[PDB]
RNA sequence: UCGAGUACGACCAUACUUGAGUGAAAACACCAUAUCCCGUCCGAUUUGUGAAGUUAAGCACUCAAGGCUCAGUUAGUACUGAGGUCAGUGAUGACUCGGGAACCCUGAGUGCCGUACUC
RNA sequence: GCGGCUAUCUGUUACACGACAACGCAGGUGUCCUAAGGCGAGCUCAGUGGGAACAAUCUCACGUAGAACACAAGCGUAAAAGCUUGCUUGAUUAACGAUUUCCAGUACGAAUCGAGACUGCGAAAGCAAGGCCAGCGAUCCUUUGCG
RNA sequence: AUGAUUAGAGGUUGGUGUUAAUAUCGACCUAUUCUCACUUUAAAUGUGCAAACAAACCUGCCUUAGCC
């Protein structure tokens, strides 16, 4: 400063100077061929935070990005265990919980069968409702909750395109339908190896049954396809 | 010896003719194919319609005359 | 005539303006163009891939072609004794949707809606009043003028 | 008071030996157990070359240690040098370190096949809240106006020592 | 439960950055941990996984300065299109018919709104 | 007349569209790169302000480009277009379709928007038909490919 | 501001004329300064466009290319 510097200093884009949005990724996602004249491009902008996660389907409008059908992991606990919030499977949980209510908002009942309920190694997408995935600045290390919500959505009637090259089951050749199906539902041996023997040493995720934690989600999956509204009890 | 003198007054003798309007040489050609390949097929139908619309005319204009 | 390249004598022309540099807008990426509307071909730098020749910078003209990411614009060019409708091919970021008709877009929108209101409509709400006429004006401060030095 | 306290971030003991070859042939190996994390190299751009190093040549045998394992290895930079060096080493931000020309001065052993190198346990203290000044997502300022300073340094310099 | 809270944004400094103040619910936030995918030479960064905790940073709210924005000047000034069988000097100078600044300084204030949720 | 430059590139000339001349000024070119191409990610440069056995580098500040970008110059770019790494050949065939600049609206040269494959890099949207824009060549003949 | 161009008021970095005390001119440090090419959507003059019977409507076709 001081002086003639903040005279010719250009302030950077308001989100960028302090915030999230990446205006070289922002401008490449919302961008669309000028032929398709105002054809709707819905994103799948998902944001993982520390305590919770945030996923909503957005189309950019000149008035400002117009969010439609937001779906969080603070509304699935009104139908789930609420013991794991940032769980990889909790990502998958809101993945279809977001994927469902859009089709219930789009009146789309035909493709509303979605995909198979069981975890799939991989599915190839196009006819169905389509969107593109926005991680933001969350990185793309193989396996991520921005990607459980991806596959959580795609397996739930979304046509969010993806390859398996970056799935937790993916390895140097292909995507392990065993190494994924666990994490997508539960891999509770992360508690039956340390947190089960927590009392077996000295003083110290209580109330948790590692014998039902896997099924504690398979209850929620098939319920979402029945109860999309599934709003947390208000008032 | 470059001069440019007398040239602006030469261009304005016989006038700087205005451009042709858009309905002149509006050949949507060399443009983007997936548009003109559709603006083609819709011209074929609209011609089968233009020919058909004249077929009833004359035949309506015959019996109803 | 030593240099006459495709980008000659254009330091200040393609240079970005002061304290406004960098990436193009998200409006300019979210614009919507048809075959036929008017566009201001304002070649901005910082994209440097699809800029038109210098000449076609303050120029506006019909969009005869909208490819996926290139707008085709016809532009009148007074060559010597005739104008050519040039057919330039630029990308979208070098393009504004040209206002140049809001002058009567917004005029006949309310001008007819009140001519209709004046012809048939429902009622005729009184409009802008007269401008230039006489008047017995009452002053509010007298003055004179001689000099100031 | 809970998060107002200082704790050394990292003690990245830096060796700056000359050009590579049989000069750095045992440096990294006897430095693979002082911290248990593999030592690093340093591709030089300046490389004054009066010591020998040229452009892109292994000269400075870098390392990096942090966390509790560095806090304990700090009890060696606080073992030799009478556990206190000159207070003229406190950085503008509150960094300080020790170091000796004797590598075997520690529980190390100056084995015959290796030259007599050493280490420089240049550590840098700092309170909790530095993981906000550098974040790949959702960055901010350094969190200015509450940090370690050349006065708060000499506080924890001899508090935890 | 009401204003705002996150995350998405559109204008892009009135929004910037400074010294602080301020944070009542939530909610971000740092935070715990290598028990897994993970890639960290590093649990820094991120990326598995949750809540002992904490407003210490962060962040929004307050004042209150460069800078920025709006205006008052600056100033009908400089400059300028046009016109003299204008005046001298080949220096622009005034005039007439018009256009008409800027830097500065005295100011004003120091963001605004738009979709979903949540209370 | 020697001397020097005709094909070209940037600034300037050049006068706020464009155009605009001078053995007019200042500089560059007839190349160089399997990466100095492509893409994705990570990172942020010149400088500085202080700090550490050795003593540069690891330290963190503040840093609107004061660097880098194969080169001349000018534009341009800061979660990059620069730096590091990764994986790669889109530097390919292009049904070439149109256009721009030079223009006579003729080539050429270089560019721009496309299409069809086949592709690479990306989780993806998208990005790539070289390295932006100087770096190049008719008839005939020779020559190879093409069936 | 990229640069200046620079001396006038005096005080980190070199050599040096001095008796740890002193300057000395450069670099610097400052409030400046002087008058220029580089700066700013900063003129006048310019120039690109558009401006009434399909440019708006109230409607209805057809292939639907786009998008579910
Ligand atoms: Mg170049
Ligand atoms: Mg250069
Ligand atoms: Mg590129
Ligand atoms: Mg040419
Ligand atoms: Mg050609
Ligand atoms: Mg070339
Ligand atoms: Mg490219
Ligand atoms: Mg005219």
């Amino acid at each position: 400063k001081n002086k003639a510097y903040f005279k010719r200093f250009q302030v950077k884009y308001r989100r960028r100077r302090e915030g999230k949005t990446d205006y070289h990724a922002r401008r490449q996602m919302v961008l669309q061929d000028k032929t398709k004249f105002g054809s709707p491009k819905y994103r799948l902008v998902v944001r993982i935070t520390n305590k919770d996660i945030i996923a909503q389907i957005v189309q950019a409008k000149i008035v400002g990005d117009e969010v439609v059908m937001a779906a969080y992991a603070h509304e699935l606990p009104a139908f789930g265990i609420e013991h794991g919030l940032t769980n990889y499977a909790a990502a998958y949980a809101t993945g279809l919980l977001l994927a469902r209510r859009t089709l219930a908002k789009l009146g789309i009942a035909d493709k509303f069968q979605g995909a198979k309920e069981a975890d799939g190694s991989y599915s190839a997408v196009r006819f169905p409702f389509k969107a593109i995935l926005d991680v933001g600045l969350a990185r793309t290390t193989t396996g991520a909750r921005v990607f459980g919500v991806l596959k959580g959505a795609v397996d739930g009637g979304m046509a969010v395109p993806h390859r398996p090259n970056r799935f937790p089951g993916y390895n140097k050749e292909k995507s392990s339908l065993d190494a994924k199906v666990h994490r997508d539902r539960i891999f509770g041996k992360h508690v039956a190896e340390y947190l089960k023997q927590v009392k077996e040493e000295a003083s110290s995720a209580a109330k948790v049954l590692p014998e039902s934690i896997e099924g504690m989600y398979k209850k929620a999956h098939a319920a979402i396809r029945a109860d999309p509204s599934k709003s947390l009890p208000k008032k | 010896n470059h001069t440019n003198h007398n040239q602006s007054s030469k261009n304005h003798r016989n006038g700087i003719k205005g451009p042709m309007p858009l309905h002149l040489h509006n050949s949507k050609r060399g443009s983007w194919l997936p548009a003109l390949v559709n603006a083609r097929r819709v011209r074929k139908h609209n011609q089968k319609a233009a020919l058909k619309k004249r077929r009833e005319r004359i035949a309506a204009f015959a019996a109803k005359n | 005539v030593h240099s006459y390249g495709y980008k000659s004598g254009t330091r200040h022309l393609f240079a970005k303006k002061f304290r406004k540099h960098g990436a193009p807008s998200v409006s300019t990426i979210l614009t919507n163009i048809k075959v036929g509307d008017y566009v201001d071909v304002v070649a901005d730098s910082a994209v440097r891939e699809g800029m038109p020749h210098k000449y076609y910078h303050g120029r506006t003209g019909i969009v005869w072609n909208v490819t996926p990411r290139g707008v085709g614009v016809i532009i009148n060019k007074p060559v010597r004794t005739r104008t050519l409708r040039k057919r330039i091919c630029v990308r979208f970021e070098h393009v504004r949707k040209s206002r140049c008709q809001e002058a009567f877009k917004a005029k006949e929108h309310q001008f007819q809606a009140y001519l209709a209101a004046k012809k048939a409509g429902k009622a005729l709400p009184p409009l802008k009043k007269s401008s230039r006429m006489g008047g017995i004006v009452r002053p509010k401060n007298v003055e004179v003028l001689a000099r100031r030095v | 008071n809970p998060m107002r306290e200082i704790v050394v971030k990292k003690l990245c003991i830096n060796i700056c030996v000359g050009e590579s070859g049989d000069r750095l042939t045992r440096a990294s190996k006897v430095l693979e157990q002082l911290c248990e994390q593999t030592p690093v190299l340093s591709r030089a751009r300046l490389t004054v070359r009066t010591f020998g190093i040229r452009r892109n040549e292994k000269i400075a045998v870098h390392c990096t240690v942090r966390g509790k394992k560095a806090e304990e290895l700090l009890e060696k930079g606080l073992k030799v040098k009478e556990f206190e060096l000159k207070s003229y080493n406190f950085s503008d931000t509150g960094s300080f370190g020790f170091g000796i020309d004797e590598h075997i001065d520690l529980g190390i052993k100056y084995d015959p096949s290796t030259g007599i190198y050493g280490m420089d346990f240049y550590v840098v203290l700092g309170r909790r809240g530095e993981r906000v000044a550098h974040r790949k997502r959702k960055c901010s300022r350094v969190g200015h106006s509450h940090h370690v300073t050349k006065e708060e340094a000499m506080k924890w310099f001899e508090k935890v020592h």
